């Protein structure tokens, strides 16, 4: 990009988190589902204290709801913030059995620098790494039914009576990785075929409703 | 109802017993709401249980 290479270039000697998560959800409904077109999309960032540890505990949530899915995606940081930026849903609001797509992207340093994790020895790193927690659930919300060190430490919780399936590809990396050989922070998450949804994810908008929140650079 | 497809690897610091049937078993931790499999921090459910 414009503003991305002439700012990765300025910062040879920094490691700035990137996070991004691709997941498809097989989605089913209820008998009673009525068709629906809504969609609700937050992001909110808590600060919380373990009293054990020094530390505070740092959490980004987005949450979006469309098509009787909704979906929680927490990154909790102890010590450190990886804010998110920016979610998207791609979703079918029709009664039958379909997928919902769901992006979510960590801020842009060039855009609003988060912390700058290889300072103090890398300190930041040896946090992510050693207590990074990436929490995912997805439930079928208000409807009634008829009754190794790469990689991303994550929980992933469904409720079976919507959810028939989940297929996701993760990824906590140094946001100027393209502009490095190595680098000590480069973490990975599949589940289920993640390079398929990877590629799938970017180009749904043909046959999908797609929504978007992108919280205010500055 | 909840079914964990994907458990959390680092055990830290109520319950619930995902065995209802369900795709795999597991303990769903109140916490956010986290997820466990069964190996040592059965601990926390077992031994503070
Ligand atoms: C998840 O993130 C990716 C990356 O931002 C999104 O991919 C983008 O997908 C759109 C449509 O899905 C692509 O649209 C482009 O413009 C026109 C639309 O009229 C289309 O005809 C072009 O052929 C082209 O596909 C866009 O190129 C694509 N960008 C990339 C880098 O893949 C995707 O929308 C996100 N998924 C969501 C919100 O579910
Ligand atoms: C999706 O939505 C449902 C309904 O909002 C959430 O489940 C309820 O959570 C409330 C408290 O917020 C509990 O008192 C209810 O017992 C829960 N179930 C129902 C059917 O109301 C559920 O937590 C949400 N799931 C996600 C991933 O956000």
């Amino acid at each position: 990009s414009e503003e991305k290479a002439n700012f990765c270039s300025t910062h040879n000697d920094e490691v700035y988190a990137r996070f991004r998560l691709q997941m498809r959800v097989g989605v089913r409904h209820s008998p009673l589902y009525t068709p629906s077109n809504m969609c609700m999309l937050d992001i909110e960032d808590s600060v919380e204290d373990i009293e054990e540890s020094t530390e505070k505990e740092y959490a980004s949530t987005a949450t979006g709801e469309a098509a009787g899915v909704n979906v929680s995606v927490a990154l909790v940081g102890e010590g450190v913030s990886i804010p998110f930026s920016y979610i998207g849903l791609g979703f079918n609001p029709s009664l039958e059995d379909s997928y919902l797509y769901v992006n979510v992207s960590s801020r842009a340093p060039w855009v609003k620098q988060t912390s700058d994790l290889s300072a103090n020895g890398g300190w930041g790193i040896k946090q992510v790494l050693e207590k990074e927690l990436l929490a995912i659930q997805i439930g079928c919300d208000n409807q009634k039914f008829p009754e190794n060190p790469a990689d991303i430490d994550f929980s992933l919780l469904v409720d079976p009576r919507c959810v028939t399936s989940v297929d996701l590809h993760v990824e906590l990396r140094d946001a100027c990785i393209d502009y490095k050989q190595e680098s000590p922070l480069s973490l990975k998450g599949k589940y289920g075929d993640g390079e398929l949804v990877k590629k799938e994810i970017k180009d749904v908008g043909k046959n999908h409703n797609m929504c978007s929140l992108n919280l205010n650079p500055g | 109802t909840a079914c964990c497809f994907s458990y959390t690897s680092r055990q830290i610091p109520d319950y619930f017993e995902t065995s209802s049937q369900c795709s795999k078993p597991g303990v769903i931790f109140l916490t956010r709401q986290v997820c466990a499999d069964p190996s040592e921090e059965w601990v926390q459910k077992y031994v503070s249980d």
